[PDB]
């Protein structure tokens, strides 16, 4: 029942010094060796320290680790933060024949200003209608911050059944992109006079509408 | 040096048996007196230790993963494989085969992580539908058009415009789980409205696991 | 710039070795050392067992793959690279301690045990191996057989044992060794119990320090055994010398107590293989230098290269190896001497030939 406690979110501006902790609950932190792993997103983790004070060949000298055994906490000191340091940090232990990892630390740095979400609405196609299906697609693009709330409308009544939306994702031009999909029956598409998708972004609302034509 | 490469299918059905084998090149399994271990990592979550093996029959497993991890070493093929039983939807994690020099110490060499997805459906092809631009689809001097990919299994699906000739303004969105099992996404491109009726735009959606390639032309909406 | 007919020595031919095979041991063994980690009973911290190991092959891989030690601490040297590194002596300091005092056993920590029983210096390069064996050294009803020290007058030197049973004095009034006022006994009994938790059970803590002085390696890690190669110029190191040469099959046996073999000229040219008790000879490869046969200025341009004492267009003469001059069975009067009764000359186009000289 030994678990390593790590700060979930840690942020610091480049060039300063930050300390990442790793606290053990039951077992003492000087009992077993502690290994810190720095893992890039979409990449294999790499060992950046070993034996709790020794840096492997290849990593910079700044990856310095210290042990505070009185508080049962393992510390990893980072000096001179850079761009490439933004990665997940995990601390490792062994306990007793059962390797236990840490919670995880997300080294943060502190690039697009507020951007308006261009909105486009697409009606269902005739080929989809011949397949006894219908889908309303709302597109959300070129916006910042990456937090947009969508709300489908059937003329005036809000629509929630069959609504599928995507989390915002960063674009190539530093902005964000998102989408919303409204699964619908062919009968329900023509039952209402018009359908609309409303996008709320930083208070401002951008609305498009479509009709069966 | 030495390297660690994983194999096995990237998909597994619920309540089934997982078969992932990690092979070794540039070294020997039995020689050197080192260990092997399997470590998984869910997307957005921390690393989880599964178990460790020696070149002999010595095995130790995580208490939360006990009585379900079966790992064996075949020195003839210079590889070791892990078998998992009763896989659920919460077992979706990136499996890493890492070499371990010290049993209490670092995993010095990490293999590239294969993606394992557990879903409950039959592998089905995608349904590509055209996304017709119109007067309500343009805001200013530019318009938008795309293609809809709905009701497919599994990820990933690649969409290319004009056989990759059109890349500027193309936005491929990540998939989202539908209300019933399957996924859905779309790929759209922003274009000036002057070339709507004079240029042909064809989307190429490919689904390799189902072996389906669909080319769908995009045309402006015709009122009927 | 003008070269006349004759033999000219330019350089020497060197046969550089291509492989380096070294094999000290044949197998792996260990002296009785696990008995102190598996004894019937242990000792206290006021008087701990001290073990010295001398002239004994010993691997630390067996002492690690037990998968039963709860804790493990070794500073000064990496755990995976300590076997091949060789020291002089290993000191084993075995004692018992509670679960809340394994934390204080580290270089640079204070407390009541690490300062009154065993002080760890800053330059501590040993390993600490500790594990739980509460099912043998504890019993119901109260196991008080283990002792520890609580009071001390002042600090104590590292690697020093104190067994003083004198009553510690806190004030200025003597007590004459009674259980009176302003004095207390320094030695106190433990509180071990088999039904304890995870922080007060008796743990076995051992310390394995290393000795570094002007002495050769006595007890350390052995080496691996490579493949045996013969009849090739291969460098070897068989326990006394790093010699390069061929290893031929000898026909002379040694007495079953020797390892080396010398000759009349006092050169080690025979060593018994420790792997299979095979007697192998040693012979150097690089013999002599090179020589060049030149027909002369304004006669020819091509030359012939002669090796002095090297065994191999190409003619194997009795005076080494001759390349670049064909051999002809007839005999004329010779002009450019080579040795062993065969000369070389430039005759009939026309090329350099070698023949036995005519008297
Ligand atoms: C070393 O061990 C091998 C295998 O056990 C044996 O064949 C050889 O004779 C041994 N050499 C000795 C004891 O010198
Ligand atoms: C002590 O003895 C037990 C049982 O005889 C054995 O399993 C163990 O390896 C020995 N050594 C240690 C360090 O426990
Ligand atoms: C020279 O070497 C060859 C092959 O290694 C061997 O057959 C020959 O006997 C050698 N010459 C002498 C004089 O030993
Ligand atoms: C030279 O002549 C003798 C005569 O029998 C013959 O044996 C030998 O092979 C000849 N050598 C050459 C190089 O022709």
């Amino acid at each position: 029942n030994f678990m390593l406690t790590q700060p979930h979110s840690v942020s610091e501006s480049p060039g300063k010094t930050v300390t990442i902790s790793c606290t053990g609950s039951s077992g003492s932190i000087a009992s077993n060796y502690v290994q810190w792993y720095q893992q890039r997103p979409g990449s294999a983790p790499t060992t950046v320290i070993y034996e709790d004070n020794q840096r492997p060949s290849g990593v910079p000298d700044r990856f310095s680790g210290s042990i505070d055994s009185s508080s049962n906490s393992a510390s990893l000191t980072i000096s001179g933060l850079k761009t490439e340091d933004e990665a997940d940090y995990y601390c490792q232990s062994y306990d007793s024949s059962n390797v236990v990892f840490g919670g995880g630390t997300k080294l943060t740095v502190l690039g697009q200003p507020k951007a308006a979400p261009s909105v486009t609405l697409f009606p269902p196609s005739s080929e989809e209608l011949q397949a006894n299906k219908a889908t309303l697609v709302c597109l959300i693009s070129d916006f910042y911050p990456g937090a947009v709330t969508v709300a489908w409308k059937a003329d005036s009544s809000p629509v929630k059944a069959g609504v599928e939306t995507t989390t915002p994702s960063k674009q190539s031009n530093n902005k964000y992109a998102a989408s919303s999909y409204l699964s619908l029956t062919p009968e329900q598409w023509k039952s209402h006079r018009s359908y609309s998708c409303q996008v709320t972004h930083e208070g401002s609302t951008v609305e498009k509408t479509v009709a069966p034509t | 040096q030495v390297q660690l490469q994983e194999s096995g299918p990237g998909l597994v059905k619920p309540s089934e048996t997982l078969s992932l084998t990690c092979t070794v090149s540039g070294g020997s399994v039995s020689s050197g007196g080192y260990f092997w271990s399997w470590i998984r990592q869910p997307p957005g979550k921390g690393l989880e230790w599964i178990g460790c093996i020696y070149y002999s029959g010595s095995t130790n497993y995580n208490p939360s993963l006990k009585s379900r991890v079966t790992i064996s070493v075949d020195t003839s093929k210079d590889q070791f494989s892990l078998k998992l039983s009763s896989v659920t939807a919460a077992d979706t994690a990136v499996y890493y085969c890492a070499r371990q020099l010290w049993l209490r110490g670092r995993f010095d060499y990490w293999g590239q992580g294969t993606l394992v997805t557990v879903s409950s459906a039959s592998t089905k092809g995608p349904s590509v539908f055209p996304l017709a631009p119109s007067s309500k689809s343009t805001s200013g001097g530019t318009a938008a058009l795309g293609c809809l990919v709905k009701d497919y299994f599994p990820e990933p699906v690649t969409v290319s415009w004009n056989s990759g000739a059109l890349t500027s303004g193309v936005h491929t969105f990540p998939a989202v789980l539908q209300s019933s099992g399957l996924y859905s996404l779309s790929s759209v491109v922003t274009v000036p409205s002057s070339s709507l009726g004079t240029q042909t735009y064809i989307c190429n959606v490919n689904h390799k696991p189902s072996n389906t390639k669909v080319d769908k032309k995009v045309e402006p909406k015709s009122c009927d | 710039f003008t070269v006349e007919k004759g033999i000219y020595q330019t350089s020497n031919f060197r046969v550089q070795p291509t492989e380096s095979i070294v094999r000290f041991p044949n197998i792996t063994n260990l002296c009785p050392f696990g008995e102190v980690f598996n004894a019937t009973r242990f000792a206290s911290v006021y008087a701990w067992n001290r073990k010295r190991i001398s002239n004994c092959v010993a691997d630390y891989s067996v002492l690690y793959n037990s998968a039963s030690f709860s804790t493990f601490k070794c500073y000064g040297v990496s755990p995976t690279k300590l076997n091949d590194l060789c020291f002089t002596n290993v000191y084993a300091d075995s004692f018992v301690i509670r679960g809340d005092e394994v934390r204080q056993i580290a270089p640079g920590q204070t407390g009541k045990i690490a300062d009154y029983n065993y002080k760890l210096p800053d330059d501590f390069t040993g390993c600490v191996i500790a594990w739980n064996s509460n099912n043998l050294d504890s019993k119901v009803g109260g196991n008080y057989n283990y002792l520890y020290r609580l009071f001390r007058k002042s600090n104590l030197k590292p690697f020093e044992r104190d067994i003083s049973t004198e009553i510690y004095q806190a004030g200025s009034t003597p007590c004459n060794g009674v259980e009176g006022f302003n004095c207390y006994f320094p030695l106190q009994s433990y509180g071990f119990q088999p039904t304890n938790g995870v922080g007060y059970q008796p743990y076995r803590v051992v310390v394995l320090s290393f000795e570094l002085l002007h002495a050769p390696a006595t007890v350390c890690g052995p080496k691996k055994s490579t493949n045996l190669v013969k009849n090739k110029c291969v460098n070897f190191n068989f326990n006394g010398l790093t010699g390069t040469g061929v290893l031929t099959e000898s026909n002379k046996k040694f007495l079953p107590f020797q390892q080396f073999g010398r000759d009349i000229a006092d050169t080690t040219d025979a060593v018994r293989d420790p792997q299979t008790l095979e007697i192998l000879d040693i012979t150097p490869c690089s013999f002599g230098g090179v020589s060049v046969i030149t027909p002369g200025t304004n006669t020819s341009n091509q030359v012939a290269v002669l090796y002095q004492d090297v065994n191999c267009n190409v003619f194997q003469t009795r005076a080494g190896c001759l390349i670049g001059a064909e051999h002809v069975n007839n005999s004329y009067e010779c002009d450019i001497p080579i040795g062993a009764g065969i000369c070389a000359s430039y005759q009939t186009s026309q090329s350099i030939i070698a023949y036995t000289m005519s008297l």
